[PDB]
């Protein structure tokens, strides 16, 4: 409906980056830790999956508050997979669910 | 039709491993966080473990951490509790409990409970019950009413379910809590008070079941002259 | 950890009366406290969630109050159904879903004498080579009752075992069994087996007995 | 390196289809609203792009929402972002080419305890 | 919205004395209240953040206390530098960065009566068609002073405009200018111009006058 | 060299627009939330607007929401306030205030300030001051002391700078804070007290500087 076909050289806005050096993973009330997967046949090579460190959220005192829940936040992302070697190399889009971090939600009945 | 049925309970030796199961039925199972809450005989409630819809939110009580492993299967609408390095302190009735939270999240309050599955942690081995009639006589009648029952003796571990005429007689039925005898075996009685003029007409049968030893007994209690 | 302390442990009041149950938290749980009712041979039933909210199906005579550390379940028009153990549970802080000791509610009622029955050992058990004499105190109140065993008028000591049912839901009465257990050899050495029953509804104690010879 | 091929070979080739189509996020738990750091979404559509829709979240508040429903500014809602790739269809004729494009997607917001310089 | 009430509006104390400044919130702001100093002609300086924490470089004599609605800034011993204005600020609820009305810390000295001076308009000003009669209450304490304008013997109302200096850093006194503005015609049709000053320092009111 | 310098302040008519700028230097502008705080003359402090490091989080005061637009350029280390539909009530010294918070987030406390840029909203127009002597006389001498001054009248907007004898004479000087007259022009007096014996001995010139109209006056006060 939209589309092999010619793929143009260079990536538009490749230079854009997410600021990940502000320690939000730790300072969040729903803090999370990271697991990373490297794959040289995937662009980008890194994929970074977050997982909530608590069932509850941390309050100002630093105590776990279970009146609320830490819930992960997933994003549908596209990455390119490099296929074949030599002079018959091709590229194909791959869907990857990336858990980017956790937020704190008041539960419901 | 909206109920939880647990299983896998019975005798296990200190150190060995057991896995409880819980079949959910009559509700969207993946819309709910699920819990194991246990109750030691003649003691209060203790939250054991919880797991949200995703299986991304796992929790364990300090008493249980490192030894037990909760998991679920949204495909089979089912929940499991792998228990390992079991101690005597773990002897309890284990209920499959359903959280009241929406969107599969923890409210930590339980709305639906199962019937329970009993877990005894003991070195001592499975003995099945002897079932004896407690025959009605002049010594268990007054005038209009007559008591009769079944003795369920020398079994381990607890419990033994008793019914009368395959569940068709529930009125005036008094099944007593089991007593631990000096031999380290349990023993209880079930009695049913009935009209005295009905001992010849109606035939009374006690249906005694002990899953741990796989014995079902269908003992008729016939009147005897004492 | 947070500790929930319920008081009093036991409590006894008559139908139509107002029962006042207390849960106390070691540190504030704000408004995040629930009440469960456990009737005998049944799983707990949620009554109240978050201090004062009645669950689906719960009658209006069940109502909760409190804040921070000090909470109250109140059952204002006690029915005989309301016999159970009542637990508080916190969903404020880690570790989660910690429960109170519990509070047992005895629905008080008119003193009622036990109708007393006795059963001999069956021919079956005697073949197995044991002899169990079962004495039944049926449908009585209060729960207190002394049951003594006489064998040829010999008052027996620590070879019997009592067992009390929980308070009924309909008639709110207790039933009890005493079981005298002997070897076939010991059973056959004596003649008369008697069960002496002392209760608040019996002016004079009742004795149901049999001779091992005459029948049974 | 990733897009290069040893020069010995005589405009790379994109293959049709997306690896792991059978896959979706759970969208409808109303987390955007029930979050202590709640967020709106804006879905801008581009016909010469795949996917056409790019879904961007904006934190609804500067503070976070407490249990009473009031804005607590002793903390901040900060947006979380993910890198994704889109494809741009260039030209209008028989000679049609496709080009990859990096987009920073704000997926939603979390509530962070602020710290002093 | 939060409202921060500072009291007293003016704290008069001797250099060296303990100063105790109050900030009260209409709703609770937990421990999330700050204190600023502002000396005249300067931008504010952050002293205390989150109720009881000194900012970087702030001297030890400054401290804070309180939670919920009631807070207190304390200067353990007032140095000459410290006789300035102090604002509290909330960091709790929306809208953000709410400020107290302010508290001035002034130097409590002994009562000094004003020396009163009166200046007729200049001939140069009258040339351009206007007259400004300026009364001067010079170097007096305390700061409160009523000035009244009698023209011939008629009490004037809502003409004059008063202006006060910041407290003096040598004599700890204030000074006041009261300025009567008249048309050339209006000034030119009366004889006696009187300025009457009322002050704690004067047993009875002092009048300075001149004949046009 | 950690400082903030505001610019673009001056005279505007009610309803018109003005664009304030603040130039950061000496620190990583990108690591800080930035704010505008204003101070009306005679009044306390009012937070106007604040902006995140990323511009993702923008707040306004109710007094200003929908009329003012805050923005920042992390490349030029610069904060701007585009002010539209201006009102007399908006007349204030507008300070550029840097937040205390780390990682460019709102702590809502400010540890670094600029000197301020003055915004005046009135239909009145720029004008140098008329400078008149307050001649010392027998009606302005108490004991062995004479009071003299000069009246800085009908200038707009603020401020004016009065010195005596090119700043040589500071002792006994009292330059009164300006007052906004019913004409919408500012006016103040500056007064010196001196020995009665100095009046024939010593020349007393007052030096009146007013930047907005490029006016510098030097009036001599004779007894
Ligand atoms: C992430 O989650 C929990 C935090 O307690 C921990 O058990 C696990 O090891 C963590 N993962 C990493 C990578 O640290
Ligand atoms: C989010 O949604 C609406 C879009 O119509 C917008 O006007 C509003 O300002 C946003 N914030 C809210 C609802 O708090």
């Amino acid at each position: 409906t939209f589309f092999s076909m010619k793929l143009d050289i260079g990536i538009i806005n490749e230079n854009q980056r997410v600021s990940m050096s502000r320690n939000i993973e730790s300072r969040s009330t729903s803090p999370w830790n990271y697991t990373v997967t490297w794959d040289p046949n995937r662009y980008p090579s890194e994929v970074v999956q977050a997982q909530c460190r608590n069932l509850g959220c941390i309050n100002a005192q630093g105590k776990e508050d279970i009146s609320m829940n830490s819930v992960p936040i997933q994003q549908e992302t596209l990455v390119v997979r490099r296929k074949h070697q030599g002079c018959s190399v091709s590229f194909q889009l791959e869907k990857v669910l990336v858990t980017v971090g956790c937020t704190c939600v008041t539960p419901v009945i | 039709e909206v109920q939880l049925v647990e299983s896998g309970g019975g005798l296990v030796q200190p150190g060995r491993s057991l896995r409880l199961s819980c079949a959910a039925s009559g509700f969207t199972f993946d819309d709910y966080a699920m819990h194991w809450v246990r109750q030691a005989p003649g003691k209060g409630l203790e939250w054991v473990s919880g797991i949200n819809w995703s299986s991304g939110g796992i929790g364990y009580a300090d008493s249980v951490k490192g030894r037990f492993t909760i998991s679920r299967d949204n495909a089979k609408n089912s929940l499991y509790l792998q228990m390992n390095s079991l101690r005597a302190e773990d002897t309890a009735l284990y209920y499959c409990a359903r959280d009241i939270g929406g969107f599969g999240e923890f409210y930590w309050n339980f709305g639906l409970w199962g019937r329970g599955t009993l877990v005894t942690v003991s070195s001592a081995s499975t003995k099945g019950p002897s079932v004896f009639p407690l025959a009605p006589s002049s010594k268990s009648t007054s005038g209009g009413t007559a008591a009769l029952g079944c003795l369920v003796k020398d079994y381990f571990p607890e419990p033994v379910t008793v019914s009368w005429n395959s569940g068709a007689l529930t009125s005036g039925v008094h099944t007593f809590p089991a007593v631990l005898q000096s031999s380290g075996l349990y023993s209880l009685s079930s009695v049913v008070t009935v009209p005295s003029s009905s001992l010849g007409t109606q035939t009374y049968i006690c249906n005694v079941n002990h899953k741990p030893s796989n014995t079902k007994v269908d003992k008729r209690v016939e009147p005897k002259s004492c | 950890e947070i500790v929930l302390t319920q008081s009093p442990a036991t409590l006894s009041l008559s139908p139509g009366e107002r029962a006042t149950l207390s849960c106390r938290a070691s540190q504030s749980v704000r408004s995040y406290l629930a009440w469960y009712q456990q009737k005998p041979g049944q799983a707990p039933r949620l009554l109240i969630y978050d201090a004062s909210n009645r669950a689906t199906g719960i009658p209006a005579r069940f109502s909760g109050s409190g804040s921070g550390t000090d909470f109250t379940l109140t059952i204002s028009s006690l029915e005989p159904e309301d016999f159970a153990v009542y637990y508080c549970q916190q969903r404020s802080n880690w570790p989660p879903a910690t429960f109170g000791g519990g509070t047992k509610v005895e629905i008080k009622r008119t003193v009622a004498a036990p109708s007393v029955f006795i059963f001999p050992p069956s021919d079956e058990q005697l073949k197995s080579g044991t002899a169990s004499v079962v004495c039944l105190l049926n449908n009585f109140y209060p729960r207190e009752a002394k049951v003594q065993w006489k064998v040829d008028n010999a008052l027996q000591s620590g070879n019997s075992q009592e067992s009390v049912t929980e308070q009924d839901s309909k008639d709110s009465t207790y039933s009890l069994s005493s079981t005298l257990t002997l070897s076939k050899a010991d059973y056959e050495k004596h003649k008369v087996y008697a069960c002496e029953v002392t209760h608040q509804g019996l002016s004079s104690p009742v004795t149901k007995s049999f001779n091992r010879g005459e029948g049974c």
